[PDB]
């Protein structure tokens, strides 16, 4: 599964950012430590659900003008080979199985069995929620749903469980060639005014912070590390310089293939040798 | 009067920005400062 981590990035930042600065109470949270003055200018001019101003994200080196009054650079920066396996060998699966997924299912009532229902199929159930399944339960997984015993349960018809789950893609099997990579990733606030940097920036580090609880970056991004550069005019040819504090983002993913395996042995042949 | 107008684009990792130099002749008795501004609505300017 190759990782492209510029994505990821601009997919948890676009929502997380903007329900961040829907509401007041997180971002006055959030700042504070800061004078009264910036605080209110930047609630003023970027919080609340009807902020006329808005910030954006992108890539470095857009062929459009890009706006300058707020806004997300990103870049992808170097990257390293760190750890290795013997034969490069990093985890055996017996089923195809992509990514995870967490889905909510409200508990139905099947004649011999409660169950829930779910999007896509099961390649392996990690984890319900609240609940751990006993031998008379007889957890079993056919599918696309779970389900265990109806009536000594019969109290839980209508649980409002939720659901931590793998997709299922394949009954082949096969190995799992990789290594590690650690990647540095860099991030830089834009502003013409320095003092909303310092809030984007520590808007951007609340965020990081975060993010650590994302089921992805939990499974594959882990050992995140941070570094902050100085306040520096980014150009100084127009009317006004551009300020901004780039952020150095490291991380550890497993950069891997699935090699397939046909051989499958189903027979065997023991015989006695003569002479 | 202005002279020698330029539109001077760079191209950067943060976009592209115009800038560029524009050397004007004022009137007698006239003091202009520092960061004073102008704007001419007779010129208009394509942007896209």
């Amino acid at each position: 599964a190759i990782t492209s981590v510029d994505s990821y990035l601009l997919s948890e930042i676009k929502p997380r950012l903007n329900t961040v600065l829907e509401n007041c109470y997180i971002i006055d949270e959030v700042l504070k430590d800061f004078d009264y003055q910036t605080r209110e200018s930047f609630k003023e001019a970027f919080c609340g659900k009807n902020a006329q101003h808005e910030v954006t994200v992108g890539f470095n080196f857009p062929k459009f003008k890009n706006n300058y009054e707020a806004h997300y650079l990103i870049q992808l920066g170097q990257g390293q080979e760190t750890k290795n396996s013997l034969g490069s060998i990093q985890s055996s699966y017996f089923e195809a199985t992509g990514d995870t997924l967490v889905e909510s299912s409200t508990a139905i009532r099947e004649d011999d069995k409660l169950v829930f229902t779910v999007s896509k199929p099961i390649g392996e159930l990690i984890k319900v929620e609240d609940i751990e399944f006993a031998k008379y339960d007889n957890l079993q997984v056919e599918g696309n749903k779970v389900s265990f015993k109806y009536q000594t349960n019969e109290d839980y018809e209508n649980y409002n469980a939720n659901i931590i789950f793998t997709e299922k893609k394949n009954d082949s099997k096969g190995l799992v060639k990789g290594f590690t990579v650690e990647e540095q990733v860099t991030v830089v606030g834009l502003s013409f005014n320095v003092d909303v940097a310092r809030c984007l920036d520590a808007v951007l580090k609340m965020i990081l912070i975060s993010m650590r609880d994302s089921i992805e970056e939990q499974q594959t991004f882990q050992l995140q590390n941070l570094s902050f550069g100085d306040i520096a005019p980014i150009i100084e040819d127009g009317d006004s310089m551009i300020f901004g504090r780039p952020t150095i983002i490291k991380y550890t993913s497993s950069l891997d293939l699935d090699y397939t395996i046909t051989q499958d042995i189903n027979k065997l042949t023991f015989k006695e040798r003569k002479d | 009067a202005i002279q020698s107008q330029e539109k001077g684009t760079n191209q950067l990792d943060i976009g592209i920005l115009d800038t560029g130099t524009a050397i004007g002749t004022t009137q007698l008795e006239k003091r202009i400062s520092y960061r004073d501004r102008f704007t001419v609505p007779e010129v208009l300017m394509p942007q896209q």
